[PDB]
């Protein structure tokens, strides 16, 4: 019998009903064990909130939604550790905070659909979706500073 | 609780801005992948 | 029906429960949308 | 257990092919031949409980102790308190003394 073809449990988890004979992760030591641990590079898929505290460079303008569309290139923002595991994310005067999102068993991949002519295009698989994050605004600080 | 260590840096490209697409199976787990499997086409609409 | 009972529960006990269903279900001929809206349309009462 | 096809995720059914018993789907020619042993046990709950009851110590789990009856004035007894009428204004009582064997049971 094929070794790569056979029936899935319905736990993807522990999809291995036959044999030839997991604890939830926190975003600190996710990110400790991808770069200590391992060099090897990752893909992630984090989740950031509708408006950045930002404002559209020129873009005709309002205060409307300031979303990644509309930054430029370059150095935007940093990820900081902090002891305790606190995981944070400097985007600015503000701070946001960065969690581990739906642990997602499923396969995901992320692809890369160029269409470069109005008639034939390429899609281009770049990799595989593992790790969800979410980030999110630091309300409690916000509405303590002012 | 300082930041100690991993200052991390982030930086953006907008190079995909528009060619990024996101294909997950909900029915797939990850431990079996599409990579040996001989593709033939896709059809498409902007 | 994959989807179907990962969206009711990936318990033993769940899947224990909703076997029956499933059986049930494939006991017909029903596998797409358009057979169960068929199905659903001949079950529908007249307004 | 339940198992589901990898292409197109229907129920998968066991059946007998042309050399040995196969899971396989009805919307799909996907198999998946037998090769060694598969078990699926459920482990039902067992009958735990004896079923002995009636004990004396256990039956005397009431505050009534060394009282004094209407009938047989002994000191073991079982009182009872019911409030549950509104048209009796006055409370309602059940003494039960069965220090002696006797077994009353009274307002
Ligand atoms: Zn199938
Ligand atoms: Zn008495």
């Amino acid at each position: 019998i094929i070794n790569i073809k056979k029936e899935k449990r319905e736990t993807d988890e522990e999809t291995k009903q036959i044999l030839r004979m997991l604890p939830k992760d926190v975003s600190v030591a996710e990110l400790l064990r991808e770069l200590s641990l391992t060099k090897e590079e990752e893909l992630l898929f984090l989740q950031l909130p509708d408006t950045l505290p930002g404002q559209p460079p020129t873009q005709d303008i309002a205060e409307n939604a300031c979303t990644l569309a509309d930054l430029t290139e370059g150095q935007v923002g940093k990820l900081l550790i902090r002891k305790s595991g606190r995981v944070q994310l400097l985007l600015g005067k503000v701070t946001l905070d960065v969690t581990m999102g739906t642990a997602c068993s499923f396969l995901q991949e992320l692809v890369s659909v160029g269409l470069g002519d109005s008639r034939t295009g390429e899609m281009t698989v770049l990799g595989h979706v593992k790790h969800k994050l979410v980030c999110s605004p630091d309300f409690e600080s916000l509405l303590d500073h002012k | 609780d300082d930041p100690v260590v991993q200052e991390i840096d982030v930086y953006l490209a907008k190079s995909l801005a528009e060619k990024l697409y996101l294909f997950q199976y909900p029915v797939r787990p990850a431990s079996m992948t599409y990579d040996d499997i001989p593709h033939l086409s896709a059809k498409i609409k902007p | 029906d994959q989807e179907i009972v990962q969206m009711i529960g990936t318990e033993e006990h769940v899947m224990a429960a909703f076997g029956p269903s499933l059986e049930e279900c494939q006991k017909a001929q029903i596998f797409t949308q358009m057979q169960a809206l068929k199905y659903i349309g001949n079950k529908v009462r007249r307004q | 257990m339940l198992l589901f096809c990898p292409g197109c995720g229907n129920g998968l059914i066991v059946e007998e092919g042309q050399r040995c018993h196969r899971f396989a789907c009805n919307t799909c020619p996907y198999v998946h031949n037998i090769t060694r042993k598969v078990t699926n046990r459920k482990y039902p709950k067992l009958k735990e409980v004896d079923d002995v009851l009636g004990g004396a110590a256990a039956w005397e789990n009431v505050d009534s102790t060394a009282e004094s009856c209407p009938k047989c004035e002994h000191p073991r007894a079982y009182f009872m308190q019911l409030q549950t009428r509104s048209a009796d204004e006055p409370m309602t009582t059940f003494y039960k003394c069965c220090n002696a064997q006797c077994g009353h049971r009274w307002r």
